[PDB]
This record gives C-alpha cells, sequence and structure tokens, in this order.
DNA sequence: TCGTGCTGAGTGATATCTGCTTTGGGTGGGTGGGTGGGTTGAGGCAAT
DNA sequence: AGCAGATATCACTCAGCACGA
C-alpha cells in the first residue's frame, strides 16, 4: 500500500466546515436555525447550499483570513464530505427547545439501558448513524452565483448520459434527461440490531454494501468472559432503515448524435428525496457519480469492469367565445369552422349520465373524421390531442385515455382485435383482461377520435357512402357525429391555401392578422371549468327535442328510401342530440338548456355529413 | 420478583393483561355511543348490557 | 469407612486445518434436464 | 469468502491404591 502526498488536509477542511456552520449568516445563523429545527423533530432533511459556501469563502478572503477552497474540494470528492458534514452537525447539535416523549422511542430506552449496564460493569458505544434523524444533501453551485464571483460551475452544468465518463466518478455532477422507469419505495438497511439470548446485551452492525453476512455468535464482554455460547438473532424493531428508490434516466432526442442509439443511466434515491421522480418527466438530477463494486465470486469473475449509478442530491423539474376557441384550436390549418366546433364539443364532452336504472346513456360525444388524403387530419388529431389533458395519440394506450378523449390515427387500418377492443370500450365502457397470468378489469369511460380513409383511398361519388366506408355499419351508427371531409378543386380555395402554406413556410408564423388567437392556457382552463359545470333541461325543451326527433326520423326514412343516405336516424341519434345540447349548455355556463343550443346541435349534425355530401 | 417487560419499552405485561381482562369483563356499547357523539341514540337494553361477555358466551 | 493426593489410559470434545464451488453464461457441457432460469427473430410446416 | 469434512492435540471422568483414622 504505497502512500502519496496529496495537497489536502482534512482537519483544516473540517474546521472550515464547522466555522461555516456556526458563523455563516444570510437574525441568527441560517444553518444553526436549521439544526435547531431538526432537534425539535420539525425537519428531517438538511440541504447545504454551495452558494453559501462560496459566499463564506469570498467573505473570508476579503477579511484577509484566506481559507481553503471548500467548494472545489466538495465538488471533486463529495462522498467524504457528506460524512464530514454529518460529523460537524453532530458535534454542534443544539439542545432541544420543545419537550418530547423520549421514552416512546425504542432506541432511547435501549441506549439508556446499555448505559446502565455499562455503569454497572464499571462499578464492578453505538454507530453515529444509528441515532441520526436527518438526511444531508448538496445543492449544486448556481451558474449566476459562480459568474458573479468569477468561477466555473461544473456541478450545475447539465450533461448528457454520453458526456458522463469514467473520469467524472466521485464528483458532484448534473444530468439532463427523461425518466423512463421508477421502482417502488423499499426499506434499505443501514444499521442492524441483534440480541443475545443468554447475555441480555444488544449488538449492532453497519451495512455499506449490496450484501452483508449476518452475525451468528455473541461478541459481548460478558459472553466472552463467561464462555457462554450465545446466538445472535436479528431484530427489525430497533434497526435503522432508509427509503430507497431506483430510477432510470434516458437521453433526450436532441442529445443523441447522428446514427446513434440513446443510452440510460441508473439513479439511486435515498432519504426524503423519494417520490420526487416519476416516469415521463424531464428533470435535472444532481448527484454524486459513484461505482457499485460487486461482492464475492461475482467480484472475482467480473474483473475490472464496474457498474455505476447516481446518488440523487437535488431534482429540478422542468415546466363569440365559440368562434374564437374554434379558430384557435389549430391556427396553422385553413379555416374549417364546423370541424373545429365538433372538436370543441368532443373535448368538453358535457353530459348528465345518472339514469340509475341499470345502464346510463354514454357520456362521450365521439367524433369520427373520414376524408380523402390531403385534408389536415393528422394536424387536427395532434392539436386536439395536445390540448386535451388526457388525450392519447395512437396509430392503428386506451388505459391512459380513460376518462378522456382517445386520439386514434389510421382508424381503418386498425386490426380486427383492436376493433373489438374499441367496440367494448364504446358499448360497455370497460376494459377486461382474461389471462392466466392476471385477470384485471378497469373501467374505461373514454371518448374516441377516429381518422380513416375510404375503401379506395379516396371517396367515390358513384358508390354509396356505406360502400366507401370499410368499417361495420354498427360502428358508424354508434358514432355520435361523423364528419366527412373532401378536397374539391377550386381556383379561389386553392390560391388561399397555397398563400397560407407559403406564408407559414417563410415567416414561421400564422398569416392571419384579422383576429388574434386566444391563449391556449385560457382555452384549456375554460374547458376545465365547463367540464366541472352541470346543466339541466326542462319539459318544454324535451318536447321540442321530441318534435325535432320525429321530423328527423321522417326525413331520414325518406332519404334512406334512396341509396344516398348514410343511415336512418335512430334513438342513438336522439341520445347524441341531447348529449350535444348538454355539452353546449355546459359551454354557455347557464344551467338551463336553451332552444338555441338544440338548434346549434341540429345544424352541426346536418353540416357534419349533408353539407359535404350534397356538394 | 421476576418482572416481565416488552423488549425495548417500559410497558409491564401484567398491567396490559389486567387492563384487557377488566375491559372484557366490564364494557358496554353506551361508552362507544358517547365517545362517537351519538349519546342521544342510546337505548335502555342493548347499550346497558355487557357486550364482550355476551360475545364470549355466544362463542362458547 | 472419609480425605488427599498420585497414576492412568481411556473416552471423549472442541479448538483447530484441508478442499470445494459458487455467479450465472457458453472462457463447464448436451450420456445433468426443458416444469431451475435465459427468449426475441427467423424459419419451415400444417390447417386454413 | 464461505461452508462442510476431517485430523490431532487438548482435558476430564471413573478408576483404585497408599496412609490414618
Ligand atoms: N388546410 C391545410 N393547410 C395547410 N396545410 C395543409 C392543409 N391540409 C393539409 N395540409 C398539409 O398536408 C400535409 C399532409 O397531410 P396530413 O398528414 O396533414 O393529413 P392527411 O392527408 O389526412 O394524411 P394521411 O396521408 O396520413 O391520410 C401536411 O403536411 C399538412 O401540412
Ligand atoms: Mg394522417
Ligand atoms: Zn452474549
Amino acid at each position: 500500500l504505497p502512500s502519496i502526498q496529496l495537497p489536502v488536509d482534512y482537519n483544516n477542511l473540517f474546521n472550515e466546515i464547522t466555522d461555516f456552520l456556526v458563523t455563516f449568516k444570510q437574525k441568527g445563523p441560517k444553518y444553526m436555525a436549521m439544526l435547531q429545527k431538526v432537534a425539535n423533530r420539525e425537519l428531517n432533511s438538511v440541504i447545504i447550499d454551495l452558494d453559501d459556501i462560496l459566499q463564506y469563502q469570498n467573505e473570508k478572503f476579503l477579511q484577509g483570513t484566506q481559507a481553503d477552497d471548500l467548494v472545489s474540494a466538495i465538488q471533486q470528492n463529495a462522498n467524504h464530505f457528506t460524512e464530514l458534514f454529518c460529523r460537524a452537525i453532530d458535534n454542534n447539535m443544539p439542545l432541544p427547545t420543545k419537550e418530547i416523549d423520549y421514552k416512546d422511542d425504542v432506541l432511547d430506552v435501549i441506549l439508556n439501558q446499555r448505559r446502565l449496564r455499562n455503569e454497572r460493569m464499571l462499578s464492578d458505544l453505538f454507530p453515529p448513524n444509528l441515532t441520526r434523524r436527518y438526511f444531508l444533501y448538496f445543492k449544486p453551485l448556481s451558474q449566476n452565483c459562480a459568474r458573479r464571483y468569477r468561477k466555473k460551475a461544473i456541478s450545475s452544468k447539465p450533461l448528457s448520459v454520453r458526456q458522463i465518463k469514467g473520469d467524472f466518478l466521485g464528483q458532484l455532477i448534473t444530468v439532463r434527461g427523461i425518466i423512463t422507469r421508477v421502482s417502488d419505495v423499499k426499506p434499505a438497511v443501514e444499521v442492524i440490531a441483534y440480541t443475545c439470548d443468554q447475555c441480555g446485551y444488544e449488538v449492532f452492525q453497519e451495512v455499506n454494501s449490496r450484501t452483508f453476512t449476518p452475525l451468528s455468535e455473541c461478541t459481548s464482554e460478558e459472553c466472552s468472559q463467561n464462555q457462554t455460547k450465545g446466538q445472535l438473532f436479528m431484530s427489525t424493531r430497533a434497526s435503522k432503515f432508509s427509503a430507497f428508490q431506483e430510477c432510470k434516466i434516458q437521453e433526450l432526442s436532441q442529445q443523441v448524435p447522428v446514427g446513434h442509439i440513446p443510452r440510460s443511466l441508473n439513479i439511486h434515491v435515498n432519504g426524503t428525496l423519494v417520490r420526487s421522480l416519476s416516469p415521463g418527466d424531464i428533470v435535472d438530477v444532481t448527484g454524486i457519480f459513484l461505482p457499485a463494486p460487486y461482492t464475492g465470486f461475482k467480484a472475482l469473475k467480473a474483473g475490472l469492469l464496474t457498474e455505476t449509478y447516481l446518488e440523487a442530491q437535488f431534482v429540478r423539474q422542468h415546466k363569440d367565445v365559440y368562434n374564437r376557441l374554434a379558430k384557435s384550436i389549430a391556427p396553422e390549418i385553413y379555416g374549417n369552422l364546423d370541424v373545429k366546433k365538433a372538436l370543441l364539443l368532443l373535448l368538453v364532452g358535457g353530459v348528465d349520465k345518472r339514469v340509475g336504472d341499470g345502464m346510463k346513456i354514454r357520456g362521450d360525444i365521439n367524433v369520427c373524421l373520414m376524408g380523402d388524403p390531403g385534408v389536415a387530419k393528422s394536424q387536427l388529431l395532434k392539436a386536439i390531442c395536445k390540448i386535451s389533458p388526457r388525450g392519447v395519440y395512437t396509430t392503428g394506450a386506451l388505459v391512459l385515455a380513460d376518462n378522456g378523449i382517445c386520439c386514434i390515427d389510421e382508424f381503418d387500418k386498425m386490426d380486427e382485435s383492436d376493433r373489438t377492443a374499441i367496440h367494448e370500450v364504446m358499448e360497455q365502457q370497460t376494459i377486461s383482461i382474461s389471462k392466466a397470468g392476471i385477470n384485471t378489469t378497469l373501467n374505461a369511460r373514454t371518448s374516441i377520435l377516429a381518422a380513416a380513409n375510404p375503401l379506395y383511398g379516396r371517396y367515390n361519388p358513384r358508390l354509396s357512402p356505406l360502400d366507401n366506408i370499410n368499417l361495420p355499419a354498427a360502428l358508424l351508427s354508434r358514432f355520435d357525429i361523423l364528419f366527412l371531409m373532401l378536397d374539391i378543386p377550386s381556383r379561389d380555395d386553392d390560391e388561399k391555401l397555397a398563400e397560407h402554406v407559403t406564408y407559414v413556410h417563410m415567416h414561421n408564423k400564422q398569416p392571419d392578422l384579422d383576429f388574434t388567437p386566444v391563449e391556449p392556457s385560457k382555452m384549456r382552463e375554460y374547458i376545465a371549468y365547463a367540464k366541472t359545470k352541470r346543466p339541466v333541461m326542462s319539459e318544454a325543451v324535451n318536447d321540442y327535442v321530441v318534435q325535432a326527433y320525429i321530423r328527423l326520423r321522417q326525413d331520414s326514412k325518406r332519404e334512406m328510401d334512396s341509396k344516398f343516405s348514410f343511415g336512418q336516424a335512430t334513438p342513438r341519434t336522439l341520445l347524441g342530440i341531447i348529449r350535444l345540447s348538454q355539452a353546449l349548455a355546459k359551454l354557455r355556463l347557464a344551467d338551463m338548456v336553451d332552444i338555441d343550443d338544440v338548434e346549434e346541435a341540429l345544424r352541426l349534425v346536418r353540416v357534419s355529413k349533408e353539407s359535404l355530401y350534397q356538394e | 420478583e421476576p418482572l416481565r417487560i416488552i423488549w425495548g419499552t417500559n410497558v409491564s405485561i401484567q398491567e396490559c393483561t389486567t387492563n384487557f381482562r377488566n375491559f372484557l369483563m366490564s364494557f358496554k356499547y353506551k361508552f362507544r355511543k358517547i365517545l362517537d357523539e351519538r349519546e342521544e341514540f342510546i337505548n335502555n337494553t342493548t347499550d346497558e348490557e355487557l357486550y364482550y361477555i355476551k360475545q364470549l358466551n355466544e362463542m362458547r
């Protein structure tokens, strides 16, 4: 074990840490107050701000009593400084100011009795981590503070998984990425307490590894002296445990080089930081990059190759009304007012579903878009899915869409099994799993947004609407509203479309200037408010709806006498009409359903299909 | 005398045994009713009759 | 027939040294098994 | 590193006798 002479003196650094804890001010000292709070059981986590250390160093240098660079020493090797800071805190822990029930704690009684036994023996001891009731974390050095004092902040500089090499091991670094996996919280053992059946004494063991060998034989003075062979038995009541969570962080798309596959890095979370990371959130995890040595035969067989993980220390989390909302849904596309209004109605989905007789009318205003290629079906899908809080985008996921709209693209190309799945979702609003492995049933009251293409790829006027649609007629009937979109050539419309697209391409902004789009945040919170609202309908509006229903039924029968009609009106069309009226009433923020809402719903129903079919 | 204590605490096993025996021997649901702030629902027969004694008799 | 050694080899016993083997993965094999794990991708076959 | 088998060197029990009481 040859020795080296390194330019670090841990005694001076410990004195520096103690002075910083005792004297630093930013009232009394900040960290002294924090320790006072910890003593009274008010705080269970202490965070050391490297900015405070840098400021203290600057003040000491200004005063002329230049001291060692503590920030750099902490950054270069943080594992030792955690223990150093813990020792410094322990040596200066203030006496509690609020009386507490000491006898309640098992550890207090056990240590008091150990003291009594030791006093008796003398008349004829425990690890410091055992009694610690706090956790220590390091907050990285802020870039602003470092630039103020003319210093480089390595710890707070974001890095990708690739940029974390072997030369960064043992340092305090930050990682930017997206969490892809988080495990369940489990107890990690740090100190193990044993008992002697014969002796009556308590033994302790410190665990700092993946694995440990339990004790078997008593080591007490009494046992040794008396020659009594006493067996040691584990006691989980007096042991010390810390919450443990293992997470995976993956590279962002913009960080991967050309022609490379993303990489992932493990993260270890201990103490009160648990539950601070969830899948799908982009985070700036600051921690100590450390290796994870193997043990036993694995150690010998592995070789010099070492695994690595990150000890989490800090986590930074990254971030006329109808017409206006419709136009602001997707400004980039050419004006399609009716489709946008239908999308609003689907999104809000207002309904009163409280029949209570055994079933309840479906509470989802499902929308299906079918049209020849060229219309911006993908753009509507993506925009409406982005705005929705529970919107899920899939290509021909339902669980994530529960109690929310489902954004399904390439609906016609979907396999028959998924067709049956969505059929169950609509008719029953339930998700059922019947497998040997597991059998779970999850309710799914989720709306569906469907985009499909005709059988021949483009709509054929000669063929009937049903012929152009590959899906079963029952599925089409179950859809509350069906919108048919077509691309009819025309000089004026084509010229405006070309001008709009060209302006968007050039200036990277919306060409329209007649009106200013409403802010998306306002629109989404208004939608949430409308959803929270509950409307109500009277008997007169019920009779009006009945009259509209008989008129629509007669008209639809007459139309279906010919082959042009999509399908005959059915009580399902009724229920859809009332659902749309309830959604519009929710929009209006007025409890009573008005005749205007019913008329608007009827005109929307007419223009969804007939307006384009007649053309 | 040997004095039995639960490991890691200062609670006497004899005290717990006698307390539980006293609770089982003499207890009425009216105490629960008053505790739950439902004192005005108290009847005169069931709430004034021993509960766990009846439970033990039925169990036997 | 009690007490105190001296003799003693027998009958232990317990404090003390000598050789596997393992993880899991083909840097142990298919005369250890496939119900102890691995295990997603390509390929050929029969019922459809 | 840990575990199971084994060697060999460590004491302890009943065995019995000489003196005297
Ligand atoms: N009204 C429009 N204004 C501007 N661009 C449009 C418009 N409609 C369609 N586009 C453009 O059409 C391009 C291709 O069409 P898009 O993917 O949006 O839908 P689609 O033709 O229905 O799709 P699919 O080919 O998958 O059936 C998109 O890049 C979009 O920019
Ligand atoms: Mg598309
Ligand atoms: Zn012991």
